């Protein structure tokens, strides 16, 4: 009968979504690996999809994905036993090598551009003519760190134009440079801003940016990296 | 196996409980403290139902029914094989609920993300223990809680319903099913306009986020944006079983009388409950 | 530890005229007001809205429709303003007695003004159907929101059309009121021999359910890690970042398997369609097929 057909096609159909669906969501990290990098043997029983080229707007070119697969970087780990499946230690600084909590990915060191090709993100003195529209402004208040230190001032927001949010804080340090820290990591307080994740001694290795006007995909990810590694990696030098 | 990025993630720490002990992965699978705790109150449940099975006297999923105890033993405990199977069952159950949600605190101190996700799911986790516990518990016994099985619990909604009317009349029932309503809406759009953007009309460039603020402007005169919508999905889906909990925890304890009544609260209004026409009067 | 729920800081800019692509600018409103209160949980910036021909089509054949319910409403409460705020919750626009069958020719104060009512919601959300098209396609994007949409129309249609012409008659259809409409599908449920046995109603509250569970993991993922833009998602698409990578294996450690940036989506889309679409062919064999899904459900066919 009608009903019973229905249904099992339906059970068929939903078959086939399911494994449509999986493929499609094995465009990266794939294949998998063993922890030398070669490829495993058991790679599961769905394979890889055929590649799809996404077109990138502004002249910035073509990605076919599932693509060839590097880290692009050194990665500061080593085992630390015999067989698969158990942490690997960090074999230097892992903030500085920027591993565990505090990794970043290798991205394009360009800026990600609006619709219009200008740059997303700008500090706001450069935004014309963006303010501070509701809540505390941070600019001018002191940085104080999880070790209840004063380590810098904020001299300016970095706001999203098109999205029109504020992205970065630009904090002024003791030596007279800055850096970003990301909006979603400090605490606006009516007479400072706090940061859990860092300590003031750690703020200076905050990675720096190569121009003072924008900020690239890479430089995101690495200040974003090693603000978040300070969670674990500051722990000693956190209060309460 | 590792995916192709995630070797320099796999670093040691974050563990809540053990220290470096469980702190290893099994396949794709984080362990921890909370793993082991996770198999062992899902093991131990697993063989208990499987033992309520056998007492039932089938094998046959479709059929297999663990009930709380009758409303005559109250809030004390019952034999086994009359509500003392579903009582522990109900034990390891919350035990694995709660286990896997801190198993997903350590996943989470170890990438250095925020916690949300086991905080979202913290709230299925009191949906599940108002049916099972606080509402029992206010009622005076185990026996008002659902029973374990596939169409068994289908017909405990069915007759809890009916006891008061129809259900739709809960007033707090109708508020959860407008958030379930709009979630799917909210999700079905989510879903359709970032795949409109990364998968726009044949040989043209992906669009960026100000397409798509631009098509809701265009569409409805306002778009919430990109963190926004992510923001709306947690409060819209939190909210539904919020509301849903609420729903119940009012059913049967401060109301017991037929929903559709309740409403006479509005009606009888001293200032229009006499005037002439209308539906009622 | 600050959650992301709410902004702590709100900037505004000059207002937003938009992407312009193959727009005809001619047809967009000014921008309205910016809202300080929308702007702590998204953007702070209403309108510019368009209205083409569609749209005005849509709104007022909508508004019609709305007016229509609402002139019946106060007939009923005998043009009193008290009963009428009393009872609103009772009041019900029925559809013709089975009597008049799918015929257009029942009176007014029998259903033909049920008909009315319908025609202009009929028109109203099928134009509405062709401007979240049109509005995609000047912009160069995906019709992914008209597809999903007709998921939703589907079950509409079903429910109000389809059905009780399959049926033979427009009583078979869904009254315009609160109360009434919660009645009729109490009563629906009960003439069937109960819903929970029509296996399409099962799957349509298993995609409603997930719907819940999904957007709830995607939302609370996306927040987790907004801390390395995350909400950014077309660029981590074209370029994928920490946040991407984090946000995989949070999924992979904790469940075994993991989705893409863009694979989410594909998920999320089809969870939410499957709720609507199962739901419609659950509802369009109740009484056309199946009299009685407790007693299908003993034969299972
Ligand atoms: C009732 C109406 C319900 C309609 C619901 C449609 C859901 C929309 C989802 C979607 O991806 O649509 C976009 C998709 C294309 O969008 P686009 O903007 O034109 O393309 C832009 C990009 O270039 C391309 O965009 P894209 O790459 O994102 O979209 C490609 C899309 C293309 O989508 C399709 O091919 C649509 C699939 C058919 C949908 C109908 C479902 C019917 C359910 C049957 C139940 C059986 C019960 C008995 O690919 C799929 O999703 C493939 C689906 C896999 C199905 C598995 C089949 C299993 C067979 C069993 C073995 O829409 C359609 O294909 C139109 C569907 C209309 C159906 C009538
Ligand atoms: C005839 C029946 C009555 C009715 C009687 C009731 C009764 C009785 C109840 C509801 C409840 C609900 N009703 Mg009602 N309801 C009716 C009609 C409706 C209609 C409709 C369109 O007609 C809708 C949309 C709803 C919708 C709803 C929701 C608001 C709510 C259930 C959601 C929930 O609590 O999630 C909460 C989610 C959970 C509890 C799931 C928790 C999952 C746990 C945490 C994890 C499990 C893990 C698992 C074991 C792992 C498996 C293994 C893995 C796969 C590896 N009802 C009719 C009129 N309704 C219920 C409610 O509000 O509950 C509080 C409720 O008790
Ligand atoms: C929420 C309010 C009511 C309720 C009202 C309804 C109504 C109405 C329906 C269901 C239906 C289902 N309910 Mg229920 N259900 C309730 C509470 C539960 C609880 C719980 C709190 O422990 C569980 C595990 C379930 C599980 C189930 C599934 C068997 C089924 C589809 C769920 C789904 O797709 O969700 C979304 C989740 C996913 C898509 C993720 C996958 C989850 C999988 C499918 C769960 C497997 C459960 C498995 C059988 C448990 C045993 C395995 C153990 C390891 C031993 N319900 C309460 C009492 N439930 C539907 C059905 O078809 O019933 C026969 C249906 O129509
Ligand atoms: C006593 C009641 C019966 C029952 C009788 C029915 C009947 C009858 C139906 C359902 C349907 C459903 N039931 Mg049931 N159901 C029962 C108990 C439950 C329980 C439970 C026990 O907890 C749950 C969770 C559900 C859940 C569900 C949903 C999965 C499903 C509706 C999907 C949906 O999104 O529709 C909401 C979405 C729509 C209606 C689409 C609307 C789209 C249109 C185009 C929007 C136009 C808007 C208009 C222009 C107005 C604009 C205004 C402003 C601009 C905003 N039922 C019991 C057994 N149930 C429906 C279904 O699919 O059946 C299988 C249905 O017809
Ligand atoms: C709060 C919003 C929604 C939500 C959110 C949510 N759910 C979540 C999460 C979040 C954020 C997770 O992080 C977690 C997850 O891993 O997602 C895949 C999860 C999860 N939600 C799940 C299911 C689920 N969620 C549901 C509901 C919802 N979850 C809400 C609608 C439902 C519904 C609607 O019924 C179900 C079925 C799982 C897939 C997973 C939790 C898995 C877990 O706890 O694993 C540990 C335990 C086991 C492996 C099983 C233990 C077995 C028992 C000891 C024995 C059986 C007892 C049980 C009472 C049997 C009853 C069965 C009968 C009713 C048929
Ligand atoms: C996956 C299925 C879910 C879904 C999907 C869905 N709905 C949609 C869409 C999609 C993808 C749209 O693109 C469309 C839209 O424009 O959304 C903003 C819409 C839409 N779904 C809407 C409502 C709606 N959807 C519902 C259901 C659902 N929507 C499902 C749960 C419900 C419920 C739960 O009953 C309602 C009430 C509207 C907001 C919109 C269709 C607008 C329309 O047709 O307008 C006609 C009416 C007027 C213009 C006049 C209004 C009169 C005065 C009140 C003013
Ligand atoms: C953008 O970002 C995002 C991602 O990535 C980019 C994601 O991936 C995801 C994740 C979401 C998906 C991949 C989409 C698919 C998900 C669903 C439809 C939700 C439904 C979920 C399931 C059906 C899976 C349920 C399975 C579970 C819980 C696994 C249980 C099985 C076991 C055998 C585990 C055993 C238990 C223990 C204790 C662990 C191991 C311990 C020992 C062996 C000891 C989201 C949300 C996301 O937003
Ligand atoms: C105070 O006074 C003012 C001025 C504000 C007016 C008052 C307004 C008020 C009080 C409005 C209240 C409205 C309410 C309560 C409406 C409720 C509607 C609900 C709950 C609807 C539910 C379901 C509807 C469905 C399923 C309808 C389906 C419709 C269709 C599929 C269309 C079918 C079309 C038909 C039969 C006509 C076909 C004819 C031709 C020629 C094609
Ligand atoms: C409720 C449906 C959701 C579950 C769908 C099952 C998909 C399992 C995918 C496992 C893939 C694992 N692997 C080897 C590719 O990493
Ligand atoms: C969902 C749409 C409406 C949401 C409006 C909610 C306003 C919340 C205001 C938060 C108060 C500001 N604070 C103290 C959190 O910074
Ligand atoms: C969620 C609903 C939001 C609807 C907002 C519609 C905004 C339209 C703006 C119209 C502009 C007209 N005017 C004179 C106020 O500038
Ligand atoms: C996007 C795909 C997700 C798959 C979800 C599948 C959930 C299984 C629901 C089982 C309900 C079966 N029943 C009793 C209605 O026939
Ligand atoms: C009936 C619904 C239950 C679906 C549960 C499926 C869980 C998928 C687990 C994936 C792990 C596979 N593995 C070990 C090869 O990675
Ligand atoms: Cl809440
Ligand atoms: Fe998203």
């Amino acid at each position: 009968d009608l009903a019973s057909l229905a249904i099992y096609s339906f059970w068929i159909f939903l078959a086939g979504l399911i494994y449509y669906l999986q493929t499609e969501n094995m465009r990266e990290g794939y294949p998998l690996e063993n922890e030398d990098g070669t490829p495993a043997a058991n790679q599961g029983p769905f394979p890889l999809p055929k590649p799809k080229t996404f077109i990138l707007p502004h002249g910035r070119g073509t990605l076919t994905v599932p693509g060839p697969e590097s880290e692009d970087r050194p990665i500061a780990l080593a085992r630390t036993a015999v067989s698969e499946g158990f942490p690997h230690a960090p074999t230097g600084d892992p903030m500085k090598d920027g591993v565990g909590p505090a990794s970043w990915v290798a991205r394009r060191d360009l800026p990600e551009l609006d619709g219009h090709g200008h740059n997303k993100i700008k500090p706001m003195k450069a935004a014309a003519g963006f303010h501070v529209s509701a809540g505390k402004n941070p600019i001018g208040l002191p940085v104080r760190g999880c070790d209840l230190e004063i380590a810098g001032k904020v001299v300016d927001i970095w706001v999203d134009i098109p999205e029109q949010m504020a992205r970065f804080l630009e904090v002024e340090l003791k030596d007279g440079s800055t850096r970003l820290l990301p909006m979603q990591m400090v605490k606006v307080q009516s007479n400072r801003v706090h940061v859990n994740a860092l300590s003031s001694d750690l703020f200076a290795g905050i990675p720096t940016i190569k121009s003072p006007t924008e900020v690239t995909l890479l430089e995101e990810d690495k200040i974003c990296g090693y603000v978040a590694g300070g969670l674990m990696y500051a722990a000693p030098k956190r209060k309460s | 196996a590792l995916l192709s990025f995630e070797r320099k993630y796999r670093v040691p720490g974050g563990t809540l409980v053990g220290g470096n002990l469980f702190d290893f992965w099994v396949g794709p699978f984080y362990v921890g403290f909370f793993g082991v705790a996770t198999f062992f109150f899902a093991a131990l449940g697993i063989i208990l139902i499987a033992w309520s099975a056998v007492l039932q006297g089938t094998w046959n999923p479709q059929l297999i029914s663990v009930y709380p105890p009758a409303l005559e033993y109250g809030l004390g405990g019952a034999p086994l094989a009359k509500g003392g199977l579903w009582q522990i069952i109900t034990i390891c159950a919350t035990g694995a609920f709660v286990s896997w949600a801190l198993r997903e605190v350590e996943i989470c101190r170890k990438l250095g993300i925020g916690y949300h996700i086991p905080f979202a799911f913290a709230f299925a986790i009191l949906a599940y223990l108002t049916l099972v516990l606080f509402r029992p518990v206010m009622m005076g016994a185990w026996g008002y809680a659902f029973p374990y099985g596939i169409w068994t619990h289908l017909d405990w909604v069915s007759n809890t319903g009916y006891t008061y009317g129809n259900f739709h009349y809960n007033p707090a029932h109708m508020i959860a099913i407008s958030f379930f309503f709009t979630n799917a809406l909210a999700l079905a759009l989510h879903g359709a306009l970032v795949l409109s953007a990364a998968n726009p009309e044949k040989g043209k460039e992906m669009r960026t986020p100000d397409h798509e603020d631009t098509f809701f402007r265009d569409l409805v005169g306002y778009s919430i944006g990109t963190l926004g919508i992510h923001r709306l999905g947690l409060l819209l889906s939190l909210s539904a079983v919020f509301f849903s909990a609420l729903c119940m925890i009012i059913t049967g304890t401060i109301w017991f009388d037929q929903w559709v009544d309740w409403w006479q609260w509005w009606v009888k209004l001293p200032w229009w409950a006499n005037i002439p026409g209308g539906i009622n009067g | 530890e600050y959650q992301n729920i709410f902004s702590q800081v709100q900037v505004r800019g000059p207002a937003d005229l938009g992407m312009t692509e193959d727009v005809n600018l001619a047809n967009r409103s000014g921008v309205g007001p910016f809202s300080t209160l929308l702007g702590w949980f998204g953007n702070a910036q209403l309108g510019p809205i368009y209205l083409g021909s569609l749209g005005v089509l849509s709104l007022f054949s909508g508004l019609m429709w709305f007016f229509t319910i609402g002139i019946w409403f106060w007939y009923q409460a005998g043009w009193n303003p008290a009963v009428f705020l009393r009872d609103l919750f009772f009041f019900s626009l029925e559809p013709p007695a089975p009597e008049y069958g799918l015929s257009f020719a029942a009176p007014l104060k029998e259903g033909g003004l049920w008909l009315i009512a319908s025609f202009f919601m009929f028109v109203a959300v099928w134009s509405w159907w062709g401007r979240t098209y049109l509005r995609a396609q000047a912009l160069g994007m995906g019709k992914h929101t008209a597809w999903a949409f007709l998921s939703a129309i589907w079950l509409w249609m079903v429910l109000g059309f389809i059905r009780p012409i399959l049926m033979g008659s427009w009583s078979e259809a869904v009254p315009y009121g609160i109360f009434s409409h919660l009645d009729w599908t109490n009563n629906f449920s009960l003439v069937h021999g109960n819903l929970f046995y029509n296996p399409f109603h099962g799957l349509s509250i298993a995609f409603l359910y997930g719907s819940a569970l999904l957007f709830a993991m995607h939302g609370a993922t996306i927040l987790a890690v907004s801390r390395f833009g995350g909400e950014r998602e077309l660029e981590q698409i074209a370029d994928r970042g920490t946040a991407a990578e984090r946000a995989a294996l949070f999924w992979r450690w904790t469940m075994g398997f993991n989705a893409t940036m863009e694979g989410i989506h594909r998920w999320a889309i089809w969870m939410a369609v499957l709720v609507t679409l199962t739901g419609g062919i659950g509802i369009l064999l109740s009484g056309t097929v199946v009299d009685n899904w407790y007693v299908w459900g003993q034969n299972h066919g």
